[PDB]
């Protein structure tokens, strides 16, 4: 039972989202993810348009960290805009194996 | 000149290898 | 209706009749305008001597070259007059002469056929002609590698038995062959009861036997040794190298023969060309498609009178050979212990299907009887086979395979470019697990 | 048990049923879409599509599907030709429903997942290759080009630059383009009509759109000669035959059994065929000739496919061809035809008696007709052929534009100008 | 599932093995003489 507090939830979200530097390096949430098996084949199913763009920002990112410069704040990522592009692919790989995992139980 | 059972050739793929025909 | 339980019930039953001189008669009525008319003879190479080797094979071609009452090529010119296809073939343990025809002109058929069975024109005109073709073919026979390795396969297990020998027999005999020795074997084993007759179609039983119609029919074996051994023909030029591996098993008549029908069906088979991909249930068809460890393979069963043959035949890259194997020992071995009733079922269903499947069509129906007669006799225990299926159990298969697999002496056949294939002493230690 | 029950729908899709007593319970599904329906940029699609079989439906994950059929013990099949693709499936009498339901989901519920589509690119060749073991295989495919321009000239296989060419979408359209409940035809065998009759209208009513008949194939002859490394040159000569479903189609179907020899006896060189005999007499050491007759909807082709050695081919052709003249000149034997009729009638019935084959023969009528004709009527109609028909039938093959296809060592290989 | 097949009796022996093994080793508990063990 949360309505106004729901609205109150997002601040710390936005706050916590702003408490992690990768926002300030121009990253997103998805590329942050630690690898996994589902992660792997998920990568396969991406179109390049994202994929390449996924690449460059990363490559862009790393370089900056070499030189200890943080992106000029104007250009920091924005809590309003987060791209979930990973997960709609992710649920597939998660799903299907759960079957095999289960359908092979019995 | 092989139609020989039937009209022209065939192709089938399911499992078990395949089949040709005349 | 069609309901699997009831589906077993209504079938035209096995029929049997027996003439005096040892001929057998039998039939089934398919309510069909056509009839497969056929004959099966148990005279084998295992009967044939060391000169007789391949002779009956040579004989096999000869019948249709003309006969006593019907000289050269007067035989078929009547046959195709009806438009009825005609064919004959032989085997180490059997020979089958048969006809596919409309039920109408059958009165000629068997009478035509009966003439052929014994009355024969033995004419060295045809002999030399046929003597050449076989010789011509003998050399050509190196073109299909499949048949090739099996020849090696038998000879390596059955060495010292007539069963181990070439069907066509060695070459020089065919040149040396003379039609008197044929006349021997013609006279020898073409007597009844050795002879057996059956048919299926619109034919009723008695309307068979009445027109089985007075013509005539007629007036040695050993258990074979089993050889832990190896054979290799190393030729590295060729792109691919077949493999065959097997162990011996029970004869035709034996309880366990059916119990092992499923283990093969379960372990299944793989080929390059399936659409099954890597999600198939068969661990082999899963891996062998996954990493393409082989091109393809299939498992065989052949049960002789006293003997049986269980093993597979695969084809894989000259660098991929080992890994096919280390897999293949996995499946057999894991069955003998850790197998499970689930996968039993998927095997169980298939064999029911395959059983019911092959049973359609005039000739195959006709064809069962002949061997079955020469094998189990009349028995076509159709619905029983189902009951037989219900017999098999998890322990059964394990307990069965425990016998015929765990810690045994396998036979190894090979054809180049083999070289990768490990030495025997690995395979042997590789039969029995160490618990891994 | 009960005989052929075939039922028009409002969708016009014939649901034909029989009742068997057998525990074998099978179903089949026919479709009009052949290679002729592929376009210049649509090439090989059906051939590719024919490998769309096992893939991920929109109703279920393809995994579940595949593990489904085996553990049940059922079996799936898919078949196509230059014209009618057919989706076949079979299992035990009892369980068809589960299986039958999946027959829909495949044809009903397509999904082309860009990743799932990629893995099938490698597959075509290995398939495409094994079909070309048989030299005659490769020979035939070329032939439809020589005799046509557009439609039947379309291969059953993928020209290799077309390989990387095919997207999910291109498929995805041809799916729904050529699918309709007017064209779709469903055949039961061992199952009662009402069960069949039920679900048929349920899922399978979609559109519309249908059927793209603009391909008349426009018979246009020519000849093609590929220079190859075989010792046994292969070639054929064809003047166009008529459409399927005609006394002429029967007349040639009779005219073949005149010369056309399938062996009725093992190893027997067929003497009742004058062709081989009239050849083999003036001719020398091994060879073969058989007569080729095939027809499609709008038309078909008649010819004879020769296999000979290096020098012989022309005379092999010529004599046989000259031997064809003999027939065309007023040569006739009524008993031979009569025997040939006996051959055909038997050969027909022997062909038809097979259920699975007849299973096709069912719907082979359906998409053609939509009715059923007892073979008796055929056997009757088989009789109906006049001889002067088959006489002038061959005359046509002599009397009209002829076409050649040749491959091998061609050094001695004549053209049709030599003919 | 879990069906533990002949592994169950298999394993049954195994523990017994090296248990005897440590017993065979030296251990602590004597082992009531049972065929001569020196006094």
């Amino acid at each position: 039972a949360v309505s106004a507090s729901s609205r109150w939830l997002e601040g710390i979200r936005k706050w916590y989202y702003n408490a992690a530097g990768f926002n300030k390096l121009g990253l997103m949430r998805d590329d942050t993810i630690h690898e996994n098996d589902d992660v792997k084949e998920a990568i396969r199913r991406l179109p390049e348009n994202l994929y390449n763009d996924r690449v460059f920002r990363i490559k862009r990112a790393l370089d900056l960290s070499m030189r200890q410069q943080i992106l000029p704040k104007e250009q920091w990522t924005k809590y309003e805009e987060d791209k979930s592009y990973l997960e709609p692919y992710l649920k597939e790989v998660i799903r299907e194996r759960k079957e095999r995992e289960e359908w092979a139980k019995k | 000149g092989q139609a020989a059972g039937r009209p022209l050739v065939a192709s089938v793929s399911l499992n078990v290898p395949a089949s040709v025909r005349y | 209706t069609a309901t699997y339980a009831q589906a077993l019930q209504s079938v035209p039953e096995t029929q049997v009749s027996q003439l005096d001189n040892g001929l057998r008669v039998a039939s089934e009525q398919s309510s069909q305008p056509t009839c497969t008319v056929g004959v099966w003879i148990d005279a084998g190479s295992r009967y044939e001597s060391e000169k007789n080797n391949g002779a009956g094979y040579f004989v096999e071609h000869l019948a249709f070259k003309g006969t006593k009452n019907r000289p050269g090529n007067a035989l078929e010119k009547e046959v195709e007059s009806m438009g009825a296809h005609l064919n004959a073939y032989s085997t180490r343990e059997h020979t089958a002469y048969y006809i596919k025809a409309l039920s109408k002109d059958l009165p000629k058929a068997v009478e035509l056929l009966a003439d052929i069975v014994q009355n024969c024109s033995l004419e060295d005109s045809q002999i030399e002609k046929e003597r050449d073709v076989i010789l011509q073919e003998l050399q050509e026979n190196d073109t299909s590698m499949r048949d090739v390795v099996f020849n090696y396969l038998h000879a390596t297990a059955f060495q010292g038995t007539p069963l181990a020998q070439s069907v066509e027999g060695p070459s020089e005999n065919v040149r040396k062959l003379s039609r008197a020795d044929l006349t021997e074997y013609l006279s020898r084993h073409y007597k009844a009861p050795r002879m057996v007759l059956a048919a299926a179609g619109g034919l009723e039983h008695r309307q068979l036997l009445d027109l089985a119609q007075k013509h005539f029919s007629g007036l040695t074996l050993s258990p074979c040794r089993f050889t832990g051994s190896q054979i290799c023909h190393r030729e590295d030029g060729l792109p691919l190298a077949h493999v065959a591996i097997a162990v011996e098993g029970p004869g035709w008549a034996h309880p366990d023969n059916v119990a092992l029908q499923v283990a093969n069906a379960i372990i299944g088979h793989y080929d390059c060309t399936y659409g099954g991909g890597a999600h198939l249930s068969s661990p082999l068809a899963s891996i062998a498609a996954t990493n393409k460890l082989c091109q393809s393979f299939q498992t065989f069963n052949i049960c002789y009178a006293d003997t049986g043959l269980l093993g597979a035949h695969f084809v894989c890259d000259h660098m991929s050979i080992d890994d096919m194997m280390f897999v293949l020992q996995g499946q057999w071995m894991r069955l003998c212990t850790s197998a499970t009733e689930s996968e039993v079922l998927r095997g169980k269903n298939l064999l029911r299907n395959a059983l019911v499947s092959h049973l359609d069509g005039t000739t195959p129906v006709c064809e069962d009887i002949g061997r079955s007669l020469l094998t189990y006799g009349r028995r076509i225990p159709l619905a029983e086979w189902e009951s037989r299926i219900a017999e098999v159990d998890a322990r059964v298969v394990r307990e069965v395979c425990s016998k015929y697999f765990y810690d045994q002496c396998p036979a190894v056949a090979g054809f180049g470019p083999i070289e990768q294939l490990p030495d025997y002493n690995r395979i042997r230690s590789g039969m029995f697990w160490l618990r891994f | 048990p009960q005989d052929l029950e075939f039922t028009r729908l409002p969708n016009g899709l014939v649901i034909a049923s029989l009742e068997n007593y057998a525990p074998a319970s099978r179903i089949g599904l026919f479709i009009k879409a052949g290679s002729r329906y592929e376009n210049s940029n649509n090439l090989g699609t059906s051939h590719l599509l024919r490998l769309a079989s096992s893939l991920t439906t929109k109703g279920a994950s393809s995994f579940k599907i595949t593990r489904g059929i085996e553990a049940v013990g059922g079996k799936l099949s898919v078949t196509s030709t230059r014209e009618n693709m057919a989706y076949t499936v079979e299992c035990l009498r009892d369980d068809v429903d589960i299986l039958m339901e999946f027959l829909l989901n495949v044809t009903t519920a397509p999904e082309f997942r860009r990743w799932e589509v990629a893995a099938l690119q490698p597959q075509l060749r290995i398939d495409k290759a094994v079909a070309l073991q048989n030299p005659q295989a490769h020979v035939i495919e070329n032939l439809h080009a020589a005799a046509y321009r557009n439609a039947l000239a379309n291969s059953l296989y993928c020209p290799d630059y077309r390989i990387g060419k095919v997207t999910p979408v291109e498929l995805h359209d041809y799916v729904q383009n050529h699918f309709t409940s007017a064209r779709m035809a469903l055949i039961g065998l061992g199952v009662s009509h009402p069960v069949l009759k039920q679900v048929a209208e349920q899922f399978l009513n979609i559109r519309g759109g249908l059927g793209l008949s603009g391909a008349k194939a426009k018979y246009h002859g020519g000849e093609i000669r590929e220079q190859n490394g075989d010792s046994l040159v292969h070639a054929a000569l064809v003047a166009e035959s008529a459409a399927i479903g005609s006394a002429e189609a029967n007349a040639f179907s009779v005219l073949q059994h005149v010369l056309g020899a399938g062996p009725h006896v093992k190893r027997g060189s067929n003497a009742t065929s004058s062709l081989y005999q009239a050849v083999a007499k003036g001719v020398h050491q091994p060879f073969d000739v058989s007569a080729f007759n095939a027809s499609y909807s709008d038309s078909g082709l008649f010819g004879f496919y020769t296999i000979s050695q290096a020098a012989s081919a022309g005379d092999v052709i010529k004599a046989a061809y000259n031997q064809v003249k003999t027939i065309a000149q007023g040569n006739l034997s009524n008993p031979d035809v009569q025997a040939a009729k006996n051959k055909l009638k038997a050969g027909y019935l022997m062909s038809v008696e097979s259920s699975e084959g007849f299973l096709d023969e069912v719907g082979s009528q359906a998409l053609a007709a939509g009715s059923y004709t007892p073979p008796s009527t055929v056997l009757q109609q088989i009789d109906a052929v006049a001889d002067a028909d088959v006489i002038n039938a061959a005359k046509k093959f002599v009397s009209g534009r002829k076409s050649m296809a040749a491959s091998g060592n061609l050094g001695h290989t004549p053209f049709i100008d030599e003919l | 599932r879990q069906l533990a097949r002949n592994w169950v009796p298999t394993a049954s022996l195994w523990g017994a093995v090296g248990a005897v093994g440590l017993v065979w080793a030296t251990d602590w508990r004597l082992i009531l003489d049972w065929v001569p063990y020196i006094n």
